[PDB]
């Protein structure tokens, strides 16, 4: 269980507040990776679509996420922000 | 002249046309003898020949050359103080390699080189000659022969200007040594300048410590006697005064933590000037600026200092970085140990950001195995990327399988043998399988074991073991019987903390027993379980199969692992016996040791132990006679034989002999001082002490109202105590404890033994 | 005093 | 260790390397070689070592040997022939003396992958290629066991971001080989452990739509 | 030691096979480094190809 | 390797006049401190303290006294005296390795002054016209007023990276001293202040460090350890002529020979006027050798067995052999007033008939 001495467990992009808070609807690929940083993951099945993810399970407690999906039009402008702050 | 041709002599490996190819002239060019004297320089210029002579021939330019004589053989002599590689490796130098050409012109070089290498090694008198002797086609063949001469000493180590201190105290800590007696182990007397330069900064060091901030090294002079057999060392240092703590501040690119970081700088008033003090605070500022995702987080700090209120006054500056991401993580080298074993422990996750420290962690965590002569650790930058990283490892494995021998001595148990072979990664799987024996004057033991360290991913192990045991009590001064066992066990491990731990398992065991002497406290648990040998006979028998359930806690604590001097040390340990077995009956020990210094230097400090035990039946039948608690001897109370506290046997048609009880306490308490006569620059090697030791054993079950005749055991208030003095440290033989001990309150039934002593691993 | 084993120890009083 | 003239030595040298051991085959070998090292017999002596010294399992001396022929003479007719035996000199370094060897170190077989494709696209018509090429083919599949074997502990360590990546990578590598296609169920499920069900169900069409 | 791959055998695997792409979207783009190249005609295969030099 | 002992017949019989034990002796380490002799009577010293001082004829203690410091828990500490032993006036003069510089009154032994220098105090002191000059280890020459003990002037000399042990002892000649070096070259510094008048060097590991030099006539000899030997003007640092020796032992000259003993323990003789031999007398190698001094019309050397060699000038032949003492011979043997003394490595000190 939780108990045992687990070692700290982070995955994904790290992001703040001061971050995420600069994202506007416009802007294109290579300003959305001068304000975050490039991304891990992104769907590699054919769609123009970025994942950021900041992941951590530390010491003896439990699972914190939190998300952030962009889409990009052909074009490499953003169109659609997706936010989404806690794990279900 | 004019060439109407070229033509070659000697040119028996060098090509023909290689040498047409080389030459500032070819056929039809005009010549006169300073083109011959450019082609016979040229030739020379080559490098492949040894011995070029030209000449003007009647119809062509004659070359007649004698080549480099091709080195085919290379051999040693008389060099048995440095490995033959060694050697191999050193006449890489000057192109002294076999296949090549080479001249008898060198030989001078390869002399002096030579000799600067054993004078690096330290042979200051050493010579060298060679002897070459040629061969048909061109061929030659060398031979080396070497004179080792004699390898200098240190002689002395000076300290010239100190005041605060002695210069054996500056001197102790050193790696170099220049006093080495017979009977300890403190190193040896070789000179290198590496630890030179170790015990330069460790001085420095040494100074920093205690408030001196105005320290420094003037000149550092090495001399050598004129037979060049001994080496001297002076050091010329200059210290000013003590200095205190005024206070600190710190600034730059913080990145928003500037209280959390001020809240983490703040000294107290009044404190001196404290090095360590001063890079422990910045690596906690690195640390907490590193766990918010920076990847190289830097930090430095310079000190102020006002000479008129000797006064330091402390300035930091930070600068945060950025921030990066790993990639991937890779391992190159594991040609044998799978990858799993590895990469299990990192503590740097893949597709996570960076953190430095952790790979640092990582690498020691990877080079603790033992597993690997060396480790190596780089970070690459990933091209075409502006912020991602790739981590390599580079690791060289060596063979973990080994064969071990001992023998030591001591008044607890005689002369004793240990024998064993082991293998600690099994076909590159990580498990660890052995098989060891050990004999003693009254006991033969014999194991085989098989240990997987990681049967989950978190640390839980699992591990069992195979043994077989043979005891035989009239040698260890007890009653008599006789009992050989066998048995195996299984367990678990599960580590909950980086101090403390916990453990539970399950085992299985065969007792027979033999040779029984007829005694009342034997033969009650034989009247409990239901046989009733006979009384005038020694050949009784018995046999019982029990299966037992086993569990355990340790809390461990301690400062460092040979000779502590503070933390604290406990094991708790149970056993108890599941339904379908013979026998039923559960017991419990628990033991503690502590430190607890009453000196800032920590070379004054108090010692405390205690011990404790019990065990009773669980219903109608009573714990066997073989399961006793055992008390006195050097391990215990000191002063006291071996296993002489406790109960006594009576038997049925009282004597000395002892015999145990179920249930056991002991105290101790020691203080530990300085040694009074040893020199400081060794003096820390040995430890003294003085003791005072208190226990008692008794047995619960003693029926003492049909007993009026002899005394009781069932009562705890039989306190015996001895006070006495005991001193160890690391001998040539191994480690080595003396002790000397006189008890002033014992009972009619205990033989003292004052004078105790042990040798090597026992 | 007596030579039990290897040890040297009193088997007297 | 007689000194004869090259004739029989060679004579004798194979008449004792066609057949027998290999122990006193080599020892007159490199006694020709080092006492007569120019002559009409060096290029048949260095090939006949280089044979020598793959067959005795003296691995690291036959990669000094081919290694060197191979730049002293790149203008050889049988070029072909020391290249394949670079090939197999760097597969026999992949096993030992079974366990599964998949999780070791892959760099041998990487470099003898590399040797065995400059090979095959270099001299298409040599006798060699079709067991190049099958050689090769098992290489694959061996480079990709390694990276499901990766994958297939960081799904146990519970790092999701890595696991999809070495699936994604491993994709993108070795699209057609049976590690990749037993490989991505871990893909879809650390997809799906991370909530990212839009995606899950895309790696869950795949594997639906491949059997 | 490892002498056995001196004399090699069963080096014989299953053959590659592709992937099919479901409807509605794409399969990541090959790299290209580890494509298998294409040859024709037939050859030895196995010990019966002779290691002996020319 | 070292050769064995000669044979020979002893044209007279050397015995022991009197022996009398000054504590321990220098031990083991090496060191230049020897015993004095002054108006009848003999000052000998020991490394840990214990400077003791006796009459000449009869051997007999007149007064004793100990530097060391003698506080602790039943333990003291060493003062390491490894100056020599001079005496000049009314005071002793020996130096120390904890940098400190003692003068010692000759009527009881009690401190007359005491002062620490720049280093270590390594080569036997001198006086002259009210100074005393001391070359420490680091390199730093400097002169004390001999009154109070106070520093007058200090010159600074380089020192390379290894050296041998020991400093080589200034001499004075026409009010300017002449001193060697452990870089291979020779310095003369003007006695009031300091100034430098001429410096030259002498030499060709890499090792080339000095003995103590000797003026006659006008003009300067030195000598260097696997060096040159050479004669210099005293005007300035030209060079006469030049011969391949070397030794760090001393070396003496009289009339018109020069005597000394190669670091390689052979025994020779040269002329002033040119660098040519006049005999060698070579069988003694490889054992370990000291300085040679003149008595009697013989040449005394002594041996690290323990064995005192007497060598005839006139034509370089053994005359006599002697066992002295089991300890051995490290430092150099003195005469003067008609005595030869000499301490062995063990406290026990000699006069010898
Ligand atoms: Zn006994």
């Amino acid at each position: 269980e939780r108990v045992v001495y687990r070692p700290d467990i982070n995955q994904g992009n790290y992001l703040t507040a001061n971050d995420v808070s600069k994202i506007r609807v416009g802007m294109t690929q290579q300003q959305v990776a001068y304000a975050l940083g490039t991304p891990l993951m992104s769907d590699p099945f054919g769609t123009n679509t970025w994942f950021y993810v900041f992941r951590q399970q530390p010491g003896h407690e439990g699972v914190t996420q939190q998300t952030l999906t962009l889409t990009f039009n052909s074009s490499g402008v953003l169109t659609n922000i997706d936010n989404k702050p806690a794990l279900s | 002249f004019v060439v109407k041709d070229i033509h070659f002599e000697g040119l028996q490996r060098v090509a023909v046309g290689a040498a047409l190819l080389s030459m500032p002239v070819r056929t039809g060019d005009t010549v006169n003898d300073e083109d011959i004297s450019n082609t016979i320089r040229a030739l020379f210029a080559t490098g492949n020949f040894e011995d070029v002579r030209v000449l003007r021939d009647g119809d062509t330019l004659l070359v007649q050359v004698k080549e480099r004589p091709t080195i085919a053989s290379i051999t040693f002599s008389g060099n048995k103080s440095v490995k033959d590689d060694m050697l191999k490796q050193n006449l890489e130098a000057s192109g002294v390699r076999v296949g090549e050409s080479l001249d008898r012109t060198t030989i001078a070089d390869i002399e002096k080189g030579l000799e600067d290498f054993y004078y690096s090694v330290g042979k200051y008198s050493a010579s060298v000659k060679a002897v070459v002797t040629p061969l048909p086609r061109n061929r030659v063949d060398l031979k080396l022969v070497f004179q080792e001469g004699v390898s200098a000493e240190i002689q002395q180590i000076n300290i010239v200007g100190n005041h605060a201190f002695t210069t054996d105290e500056l001197i102790s800590h050193f790696q170099l040594r220049d006093e080495v007696p017979w009977w300890n182990v403190v190193g040896d007397r070789k000179y290198q300048k590496q630890k030179l330069a170790g015990d330069l900064e460790t001085l420095r060091s040494y100074y920093l410590d205690r408030g001196y901030a105005r320290f420094n090294i003037d000149s550092t002079q090495v001399s050598l006697t004129p037979d060049k057999k001994g080496i001297y060392v002076t050091v010329n240092i200059t210290e000013g005064d003590q200095y205190k703590l005024s206070g600190v501040e710190v600034s730059g690119n913080l990145a928003g933590h500037s209280a959390e970081i001020e809240q983490l700088t703040k000294i107290e008033p009044g404190e001196l000037y404290n090095g360590t003090k001063v890079t422990k605070m910045e690596d906690d500022i690195k640390k907490l600026l590193g766990r918010y995702g920076y990847a190289y987080p830097r930090v430095q700090s310079m000190p102020e200092i006002n000479d008129a209120d000797k006064t330091v006054k402390l300035r930091v500056n930070v600068d945060a970085g950025n921030r990066f991401y790993v990639r991937k993580i890779r391992f190159e080298g594991n040609d044998t140990s799978k990858d799993a074993v590895l990469r299990r422990e990192m503590r740097q996750m893949e597709g996570a950001w960076l953190g430095s420290d952790l790979v640092d962690q990582g690498k020691e965590r990877l080079n603790r195995l033992g597993f690997f002569e060396t480790v190596d650790t780089d970070t690459q930058r990933v091209p075409g990327s502006p912020d991602q990283v790739d981590v390599v490892y580079k690791v060289k494995e060596r063979n973990t399988g080994s064969f071990n021998f001992g023998i030591g001595y001591g008044t607890e148990s005689g002369v004793s043998f240990q024998a064993g072979v082991q293998q600690d990664n099994w076909l590159g799987t990580g498990y660890a399988v052995g098989i060891n024996g050990t004999k003693n004057d009254y006991q033969t033991y014999a194991e085989l074991s098989v240990t997987n360290p990681y049967f989950t991913v978190d640390g839980v192990s699992l591990g069992g073991r195979l043994f077989y045991n043979d005891f035989q009590a009239d040698d260890a001064d007890l009653s008599d019987y006789t009992n050989k066992s066998y048995g195996t066990d299984v367990t678990l491990g599960f580590p909950i903390n980086e101090y403390n731990s916990l453990r539970a398992g399950l085992g299985y065991v065969h007792n027979s027993l033999s040779n029984m002497q007829p005694q009342v406290a034997m033969w009650r648990y034989l009247y409990s379980m239901g046989e009733h040998p006979s009384t005038s006979d020694q050949d009784n028998s018995f046999k019982t199969d029990d299966f037992t359930f086993n569990y355990g806690w340790t809390y461990n604590k301690l400062d460092r692992g040979y000779f502590p001097t503070d933390g604290s040390r406990v094991n708790l340990t149970g056993k108890v016996t599941i339904p379908g077995s013979d026998n039923e009956y559960y017991k419990v020990t628990l033991d503690t040791a502590t430190y607890v210094p009453i000196d800032d230097d920590h070379k004054w400090v108090v010692l405390g132990r205690t011990r404790w035990g019990y065990g009773d039946g669980l219903g109608g039948k009573e714990m066997p006679f073989y399961e006793n608690f055992y008390a006195g001897g050097s391990s215990t109370v000191r002063g006291f034989q071996s296993n002489t506290i406790g109960p006594k046997a009576v038997y049925f048609p009282k004597s000395d002999d002892a015999v145990g009880g179920n249930a056991m306490a002991v105290a101790s308490l020691e203080f530990i001082t300085p040694t009074p006569f040893i020199s400081d620059k060794y003096a820390n090697s040995v430890r003294t002490s003085f003791f005072w030791d208190m226990g008692t054993v008794w047995d619960t079950n003693w029926d003492s109202s049909q007993y009026s005749g002899y005394p009781d055991y069932s009562d705890p208030s039989n306190i015996r105590m001895s006070a006495g003095i005991a001193l160890q440290w690391m001998s040539p033989l191994g480690p080595l404890v003396f002790s000397y001990a006189q008890p002033f309150k014992k009972y009619d039934g205990d033989k003292a033994e004052q004078f105790q002593f042990n040798i090597g691993k026992t | 005093f007596a030579a039990h084993g290897s040890r040297y120890h009193r088997h007297c009083g | 260790v007689p000194d004869n003239p090259p004739n029989e030595i060679y004579a004798t040298a194979q008449q004792k390397l066609q057949d027998g051991n290999w122990r006193q085959a080599i020892t007159q070998l490199e006694a020709l070689d080092n006492r007569y090292p120019f002559g009409p017999y060096s290029q048949q002596v260095q090939l006949d070592l280089i044979y020598a010294y793959y067959k005795n399992a003296d691995l690291p001396l036959a990669q000094a040997a081919i290694d060197r022929f191979i730049r002293l003479n790149p203008t050889h007719p049988n070029i072909d022939y020391v290249m394949y035996m670079r090939g197999l000199t760097n597969m026999a370094l992949d096993d030992s003396a079974g366990v599964d060897r998949s999780d070791r170190d892959p760099q041998h077989a990487r470099a003898a992958f590399s040797d065995f494709s400059k090979l095959v696209r270099g001299y298409p018509n040599s006798q060699y290629t079709t067991d190049a090429t099958k050689r090769l083919v098992f290489l694959k599949d061996r480079l990709a066991k390694y990276e499901y074997s990766v994958a297939e502990y960081y799904t146990e360590r519970g790092a999701w971001v890595a696991v999809v990546n070495r699936v994604e990578g491993m994709l993108r590598d070795y699209p057609d080989t049976q590690a990749t296609r037993d490989a991505l169920p871990l893909m879809e499920n650390a997809y799906r452990q991370m909530q990212m069900n839009a995606q899950a169900e895309k790696v869950a069409k795949i594997i639906a739509a491949n059997s | 030691k490892r002498q056995v791959s001196g004399d090699e055998a069963y080096l014989e695997a299953a053959p590659l096979a592709e992937l099919h792409a479901p409807a509605g979207m794409i399969l990541p783009v090959t790299s290209g480094d580890y494509a298998i190249p294409v040859t024709n005609g037939s050859g030895a295969v196995g010990k019966a190809l002779d290691i002996r030099p020319p | 390797k070292m050769s064995p002992l000669p044979t020979v017949e002893n044209q007279f019989t050397p015995t022991t006049a009197w022996s009398t034990s000054v504590g321990s002796g220098i031990g083991n380490f090496y060191s230049n401190l020897h015993p004095a002799l002054a108006d009848n009577v003999v000052y000998a010293a020991d490394r840990a303290g214990l400077v003791k001082a006796l009459n000449a004829d009869d051997g007999k203690e007149i007064w004793s006294v100990s530097l060391a410091e003698k506080d602790g828990w039943f333990s003291k500490e060493p003062a390491l005296l490894s100056g020599g032993v001079t005496v000049s006036g009314g005071h002793v003069y020996i130096g120390s390795e904890k940098a400190q510089v003692y003068a010692l009154n000759t009527s009881d032994g009690t401190v007359a002054w005491q002062t620490k220098v720049a280093g270590e105090a390594l080569s036997r002191p001198v006086v002259s016209d009210g100074l005393v000059l001391i070359h420490t280890s680091n390199g730093q020459l400097q002169a004390l007023n001999e009154a109070d003990g106070a520093v007058k002037w200090t010159v600074n000399l380089d020192m390379p990276s290894l050296s041998l042990r020991g400093e080589s002892a200034p001499t004075t000649a026409f009010g300017a001293a002449v001193v060697g070096g452990d870089n291979g070259r020779v310095s003369a510094v003007l006695m009031e202040q300091g100034q430098m008048i001429w410096q030259q060097r002498i030499s060709q590991r890499l090792s080339d460090v000095d003995t103590t030099p000797v003026v006659v006539n006008g003009v300067v000899f030195a000598l260097a350890y696997n060096g040159n030997l050479t004669a210099l003007d005293l005007r300035s640092g030209q060079i006469m002529w030049k011969r391949e020796l070397g030794s760090v032992n001393d070396f003496i000259v009289d009339g018109n020979r020069i005597y000394l003993v190669d670091q390689n323990d052979r025994v020779m003789a040269l002329t002033i006027d040119g660098g040519v031999t006049l005999w060698t007398q070579s069988d003694l190698l490889h054992r370990l050798l000291t300085s040679p001094v003149l008595y009697n019309g013989n040449l005394v050397v002594g041996d690290s067995e323990g064995y005192l060699h007497w060598i005839n000038v006139e034509d370089g032949r053994f005359v006599a052999q002697q066992k002295v003492d089991s300890s051995g011979f490290q430092t150099e043997p003195v005469a003067a007033d008609g005595k030869l003394l000499i301490q062995a490595k063990d406290g026990t000190v000699y006069s010898i008939t």
